[PDB]
């Protein structure tokens, strides 16, 4: 994560993560599954502003 | 025998003179008691204050930190005057055995309103409270007494100068301090700190602001010292570099023309000083 | 869009003809275009007013790509509301009964900023140079405001295009209340991409000291805080970029961080005052400046001589942020490592 190479693997990491997130998120109909989705989300995304806002 | 807070506010009083002896406000908006902000209604006849230091310590907490805003409100002689000075001791010792920061900010806070409304006998127990908060480690609360520093500015430097004997008192008591600390080397930081309080204060670091006026201190202050901090501010005096009427005066508490040009204690005290 | 879309444009247009138009200036624009050649701008505008009659300019410049996010409307015929704003810039020509068209001018700006609104085209047009444009950049309180019209349109600007934009003004120097207003640049910073150059510097530090000074006589805690944005774009921009000028902004950041929570305290309340809403914010900022200053590094070290003044104030905000809707965990996370 630190090293600069380390984090370019991280960005695609994530993408490979979100495209799951993706399939997940229609879900069939899960409302609850969206919200509990959203907050591990958001720690993910606090993460992301942690290395830069940017 | 028997809302009884809105009983308090029943009668609260306001306005230039009290009537103690003898419920909706104008401004729309409020359901309550339709519209009557009006209340239907200076006898000679400290004790109450210990009451309310008591119902801080019963829980009060951000009500308590409430008060102390208000008794910022509520402080805007003699007895009356002692009790509020043996309180202000028993409170920061108080604070000293409750070892809580909370409660260290309440009376950093207390000192901010000090500082903002201190009547001179109070602005002495301001400089104690600021000795305490030194002693005290909230470093927050010493934040809350610099907030006093600038009430006073209201320029920590100027109120010094306003200060003066007092101000002086509060580094005598700093001095005394210096005497229990003594190492020369800590000494000398303590120097360094000295010029870090005229920083605080903004002017500059000692020096100007101390030197020969900080002498004429020093010389009340080297007789309290016995060496000790005296020795010490010697020792930090040497790593800093390298006529005396104050003390002649201080003893007192053209031969010696100077001291005969400005013979304070000569020219007030008189009797025994006279004869010394 | 269409004749519906259309309206609001004209309806800008119609502020401008309200009496006193828009700000209570006297002209009504068209009454301020009451030589020849201006006569003759003064018929365009008619002729524009007639295209905003149309609609036609409404879903027109369609494609939102590069430029302004989701697309400005054609607004065409705004070239010939820009050939009035060519005769207003010949208007106080001698100066770039005296200046009486400055506040005309300054009101022509604003109904350019409305046109920028309207064409994504016509920013082009201004960019391509419009002309009067670049000579305005060439060439007070309502100069700030035109400075705020040219952000309106840098936003308009597409990426890069925008970069080229910045290029256009003359000088960094000649870009340096109203002028507070200006500061809260932000805009470009906005735009991120070229120019992160341009926003490094050689010694900005002197803005960050008139943040400390808060030198407007208003002082208002909304203006504080869009100073604030102002810094929180800076921050933005130094990441995207990748010292001691940093800690004197820290420094104005600090005398604002004393009165920050601790106010808060002294009134005990949810900060239902917007002011005091905007503050929380602010708090939430401090906590993400925070982060972003230990981000930074060595940082710490600068930090740390003016720190124990930072720290009195940051127990108590550190207590506030956690209680405050506005602070966020993220914010909070350099909060707690500052615990």
């Amino acid at each position: 994560s630190g090293s600069h190479e380390a984090k370019g693997s991280c960005i695609e990491f994530s993408n490979w993560i979100i495209t799951r997130l993706l399939r997940i998120a229609a879900t069939p109909s899960c409302h609850l599954l969206h919200k509990k989705i959203c907050e591990v989300i958001c720690s993910l995304l606090f993460l992301f502003k942690s290395k830069s806002p940017a | 025998k028997d809302v009884k807070k809105e009983f308090a506010s029943i009668l609260g009083q306001l306005v230039c003179t009290l009537h103690g002896m003898f419920e909706p406000f104008s401004e729309h908006g409020h359901v309550d008691l339709f519209c009557r902000n009006l209340k239907a209604t200076q006898l000679k006849a400290k004790a109450v204050l210990g009451t309310l230091l008591n119902l801080m310590e019963d829980p009060d907490k951000d009500v308590r930190v409430a008060f102390s805003g208000n008794i910022k409100h509520i402080l805007e002689d003699g007895f009356i005057k002692e009790l509020f000075v043996l309180r202000m001791k028993e409170a920061y010792t108080h604070a000293q055995i409750s070892r809580n920061n909370e409660l260290k900010d309440t009376l950093i806070l207390t000192t901010g309103d000090i500082g903002r409304a201190a009547k001179g006998d109070l602005v002495p127990f301001a400089l104690l409270h600021l000795l305490h908060c030194l002693l005290s480690k909230s470093a927050s609360v010493s934040g809350a007494a610099y907030t006093e520093i600038r009430a006073l500015v209201a320029k920590l430097q100027s109120f010094f100068s306003q200060y003066k004997k007092p101000i002086c008192q509060f580094l005598v008591e700093s001095l005394h301090s210096s005497q229990m600390t003594a190492v020369a080397h800590q000494r000398e930081m303590a120097l360094n700190t000295l010029s870090e309080i005229a920083n605080v204060f903004d002017f500059p670091d000692l020096n100007r602001f101390l030197t020969r006026t900080l002498q004429v201190l020093l010389p009340d202050l080297a007789a309290k010292a016995s060496p000790a901090a005296s020795a010490l501010i010697r020792t930090l005096g040497k790593q800093l570099n390298v006529f005396k009427y104050i003390f002649s005066h201080l003893v007192c508490s053209d031969f010696q023309g100077l001291h005969n040009e400005l013979l304070l204690r000569i020219g007030e005290h008189y009797q025994q000083v006279f004869n010394g | 869009w269409r004749q519906r879309s259309n309206t609001q444009g004209s309806i800008l247009i119609n502020l401008l003809l309200k009496q006193p138009l828009i700000p209570g200036s006297s002209l009504s624009l068209c009454h301020l275009l009451s030589s020849a050649l201006r006569e003759a701008q003064n018929l365009a505008f008619t002729g524009l007013n007639l295209v905003a009659r149309n609609e036609c300019s409404r879903d027109g410049d369609p494609a939102e790509g590069g430029r302004r996010a989701f697309p400005l409307c054609q607004l065409p015929g705004a070239v010939h509301f820009l050939p009035l704003v060519q005769f207003f810039i010949g208007l106080h020509c001698q100066a770039l009964s005296v200046c009486i068209l400055e506040g005309f001018s300054v009101t022509a700006l604003s109904i350019l900023q409305h046109l920028v609104c309207h064409s994504g085209a016509v920013v082009s047009l201004l960019l391509s140079g419009h002309p009067l444009l670049k000579m305005l950049l060439h060439l007070a309180s309502v100069l700030t405001q035109c400075l705020k019209v040219l952000v309106k349109l840098a936003e308009n600007t597409s990426c890069d295009f925008l970069p080229r934009f910045q290029c256009v003004f003359q000088v960094l120097p000649k870009c340096l209340p109203s002028v507070l207003l200006a500061v809260e640049l932000s805009l470009l910073a906005d735009h991120d991409q070229l120019a992160p150059q341009l926003c490094s510097h050689s010694e900005l530090l002197l803005l960050y000291m008139y943040i400390t000074s808060r030198p407007d006589r208003v002082a208002l805690e909304t203006q504080w805080l869009q100073l604030e944005q102002e810094v929180v774009w800076l921050l933005a921009k130094l990441g995207v970029q990748s010292c001691q000028c940093n800690v004197e902004v820290v420094r104005a950041l600090t005398v604002m961080l004393h009165r920050q929570w601790l106010t808060v305290r002294r009134a005990g309340g949810p900060p239902r005052t917007d002011q005091q809403r905007r503050t929380v914010r602010c708090l939430r900022d401090t906590v993400l400046l925070l982060h972003g200053l230990s981000q930074k590094d060595l940082f710490m070290m600068h930090c740390v001589e003016v720190l124990h003044q930072f720290d009195q104030v940051m127990p108590g905000v550190s207590m506030l942020i956690r209680g405050l809707p506005d602070v966020t965990d993220c914010e909070e996370a350099a909060l707690d490592d500052l615990c």
